[PDB]
């Protein structure tokens, strides 16, 4: 169990990101993983003298003079540097985890037009679903309307032989007389589109 | 102080 | 005075009494400072020297852990090697690995060292530039290539140049006042017959450290090589070394007969005769 | 596989005076492989309480030990060290000479 | 191929003895157990130098493990109890000093206290609105999957029999839907998004398809709605010109 800092951090594309660990035995070899959502810890850089061993890419990394220290930079961020960062330490034949640092990248934007639209059933009937689309990164959604209608977090969808980047939230309710405009009231959205 | 790394089976 | 720290590894398969026999010791010069032994009975890497004690808890079982993940290698090790020189199981075999690294006058780094040996023979060795190896054989021609692939060489380096150096330094500070202590020879001589007409002038030293020195005998001036005999030097017990040279001598010219005696706690070297 | 004799050496930590308490050493060095029979003999007796140094190796990978006790040296009592390994066919017998 | 896990989905009850077997090619090597547990992180549960040769970790309670030979460890749970629902991973270290270790890709294991909380999913599609068209002349599909239990859910999206990931994203965890229940079954949606053009192609197929892990074939059913097995749950959608 190996001290961490940051646990989370939100970072602006094309910024730089810093984590550090912290430990209170000496250990000999600093190890640094990446892990994505489904997959197992893969390991990005081996640490063998103090100094800064730099990289694969954009990431450069250090193990302190005194053994007990390590940090991670990345530089110039990118939409998919997102994922959870562990710090290992080794001992001769074993290897203490850090608790994790949870990095997630906000996208940036370059045409924001925020709007709320109706999309019908494929099937038939008259299911529906409220999208909130094209807003900024600078634009929260939060998430309540009682426990009948659920509005989803926020992601971004990549267009990129468009060159375009957008976020997007989707809200529904069961069989109500939920509307489209009684929907994300409850965020604050900007000055935004209807029909 | 023996080393900790650069010790690998032949 | 240029000084060094080593460490030297010895398993030994016992086919059918169990596990290997591993035994670990490490010299800073000629003093032993630690000891590892798998027969016993602690399991944990101990004191050997008094100056080595006042490291902490921390010190002895990261130690223990790095001493036990040695042995571990040694026990894979023992039967790769089998498989490579296509040998049965239920015969007895040795490997050794040393280690370690030197200083000068000033304490700069000099020179580190990693070498590993099968049976008695070279096995593979860390070429001087430390980024390189020297296979003695074929089947290690099989290791050469695998410890290139990891590059092993680039993480034992950063331990030669780096962390044994800074150790070896620390140690010397530590134990200043029995490490860098030069203890001179004592010396005599003796005289003994062989025959009626031969004897053996026998040049003496004793009460040593460090265990480098060079008994030289001449006569009338000049060097005599060959009906010399200069025994291998040798432990007093105390932590401190023994030597001797003798020469076989036509009785009556003993005179013409000096022994030389050099030793690095010696202002002037020493003279010693019998006219 | 590679086989060495043992190199035998028996002498004493100081110059002995005689009835003066010292340390009878036994110093087998040069040896391959590492399983080997050493013993310190009192008038052909075996000594009981030897102790002797941890396992290390020379340059040439060939093995050293330092077996030694506690004597006190006298007149009439002889010592040797009686050493066994796999190149001996028998223990060989070395005996202590003071006056080496 | 490196290192295997299997299996990679289990979703069994509170008793079941369960294997998570961890297979590697390479050969002799070092292998560990551990468990990845969101405020703990990994912890090891068990480690192997060799063959018939293991050692515990900080938390091997309920675990056992077996090295047969070296090519394979087991981890084996005798009694499956509700606090190992993890995610598991084997781990893989050269035989030295201080050497790295390389990681498995995860088994993922739900222990329930009654498995008749299990449900499939329901996926649905929905189409791009008129006013998206005429806005943006973009048109992005959503795709719903929605009351499912447990969350061992995988979905992707399809355009004309090619899996797809461009115009894409996925909710990254899933939503529930009953949250004064306890054992509440789940939604996820995720976003598929197009030129107008593209999706007033007629010629154009999508479909959303979500792979759901539940029960094994072998399991104990009495109740009336079908047996929510292991399967693949899918709604298309085909290009409309206005």
């Amino acid at each position: 169990q190996l001290n961490q800092s940051p646990q989370s951090m939100f970072i602006q594309e094309g910024e730089d990101v810093s984590m550090n660990c912290t430990s209170s035995s000496i250990f000999n070899t600093w190890l640094w993983y990446k892990q994505d959502p489904g997959e197992g810890p893969v390991l990005l850089i081996a640490l063998y003298k103090a100094g800064e061993l730099t990289s694969n890419g954009r990431l450069t990394a250090q193990f302190g003079i005194t053994r007990k220290d390590s940090f991670l930079n990345i530089s110039a961020s990118i939409p998919s540097d997102v994922g959870i960062y562990f710090c290992a330490g080794g001992t001769g034949n074993q290897f203490y985890f850090g608790t994790g640092t949870s990095l997630t990248v906000i996208p940036n934007i370059q045409n924001p037009d925020p709007a709320v639209y109706q999309l019908r059933d494929s099937k038939s009937s008259d299911k529906s679903v409220c999208l909130f689309t094209d807003f900024d990164s600078q634009t929260n959604v939060s998430q309540s309307k009682d426990s009948d209608v659920y509005i989803t977090d926020k992601c971004v969808l990549d267009m990129r032989s468009m060159d375009f980047k957008s976020n997007s939230a989707v809200a529904w309710s069961n069989k109500s007389d939920f509307a489209c405009a009684n929907a994300f009231n409850n965020s604050i959205i900007p000055e935004d589109t209807f029909f | 102080e023996l080393a900790g790394i650069g010790i690998l089976t032949v | 005075g240029s000084h060094s720290m080593r460490y030297f590894f010895t398993s030994v398969s016992r086919p059918g009494r169990g596990e290997p026999r591993f035994i670990a010791v490490g010299y800073v010069d000629d003093t032993q400072f630690v000891r590892f032994d798998s027969d016993a009975a602690s399991q944990r890497m101990e004191p050997r020297a008094p100056w080595i004690e006042q490291e902490g808890p921390e010190y002895w079982d990261g130690e223990t852990r790095k001493v036990k993940a040695h042995s571990q290698t040694h026990r894979v090790d023992l039967g790769t090697l089998r498989g490579y020189y296509n040998q049965s199981e239920a015969g007895s075999h040795t490997v050794q690995r040393m280690y370690g690294c030197d200083v000068g006058s000033d304490w700069r780094f000099l020179r580190g060292y990693h070498q590993y040996a099968y049976d008695g023979k070279d096995y593979i060795a860390l070429k001087e530039d430390l980024r390189s190896w020297t296979a003695a054989d074929m089947a290690a021609q099989t290791t050469k290539h695998k410890w290139e692939a990891a590059h092993v060489a680039e993480q034992l380096r950063a331990y030669l140049e780096g962390t044994c150096v800074e150790w070896l330094r620390r140690y010397l500070e530590n134990g200043k006042e029995t490490l860098q202590r030069t203890d001179a020879p004592k010396t005599h001589m003796t005289h003994h017959a062989v025959s009626d007409h031969e004897a053996t002038l026998r040049c003496w030293a004793l009460s040593f450290y460090p265990a480098e020195i060079t008994l030289t005998w001449q006569r009338d001036g000049e060097d005599q090589t060959q009906d010399t005999e200069l025994v291998e030097t040798r432990p007093a017990g105390d932590g401190t070394f023994q030597k001797w040279a003798a020469v076989v001598v036509p009785s009556g010219q003993e005179q013409r007969y000096t022994c030389h005696v050099q030793h690095e706690g010696l202002p002037k070297p020493l003279t010693l005769r019998w006219e | 596989m590679i086989q060495r004799t043992p190199k035998i050496q028996v002498y004493s930590r100081h110059p002995a005076e005689n009835g003066k308490s010292n340390f009878l050493n036994c110093y087998v060095s040069g040896f391959h492989p590492s399983d080997i029979e050493v013993d310190l003999l009192k008038n052909g007796e075996r000594i009981e309480k030897v102790e002797h140094s941890d396992l290390s190796f020379s340059k040439d990978w060939s093995f050293y030990l330092l077996y030694y006790t506690e004597f006190t040296p006298t007149e009439k009592d002889e010592y040797a060290c009686r050493v066994n390994h796999v190149t001996l066919s028998q223990p060989k017998i070395v005996k202590w000479d003071r006056d080496m | 191929a490196g290192i295997t896990q299997s299996p990679r989905h289990k979703v069994t009850e509170t008793g079941t003895p369960v294997t998570l077997r961890c297979h590697q090619t390479e050969n002799h090597r070092y292998m560990y157990w551990y468990r990845q547990d969101p405020g703990h992180g990994l912890r090891l549960i068990h480690y192997s130098y060799g063959v018939k040769d293991t050692d515990k970790g900080e938390v091997s309670d309920g675990y056992s493990v077996s090295r047969s030979k070296t090519e394979d460890f087991l981890l084996t749970l005798e009694s499956a109890t509700s606090s190992q629902t993890s995610v598991y991973f084997c781990a893989i270290s050269e035989v030295g000093v201080g050497q790295p270790q390389h990681f498995g890709d995860g088994t993922r294991l739900s222990i329930l206290e009654d498995l008749n909380k299990v449900f499939p999913p329901e996926v649905a599609v929905f189409e791009p609105s008129e006013a998206e068209i005429s806005h943006t002349q973009k048109a992005t599909l959503v795709c719903l999957a929605t009351g499912f239990y447990p969350d061992h859910v995988e979905l992707s999206w399809w355009v004309n029999g090619k899996e797809v990931h461009s115009g894409v994203c996925t909710d990254p965890q899933p939503l529930k839907e009953q949250p004064a229940l306890n054992d509440s079954r789940y939604a996820l949606s995720s976003r598929l998004r197009v030129s107008a053009t593209f999706w007033q192609d007629p010629r154009n197929h999508f479909r959303c398809q979500v792979q759901f892990y539940g029960l094994s074939e072998n399991d104990e059913w009495t109740q009336d709605r079908a047996k929510p097995v292991t399967q693949i749950v899918s709604a298309e959608a085909w290009g409309r010109a206005d």
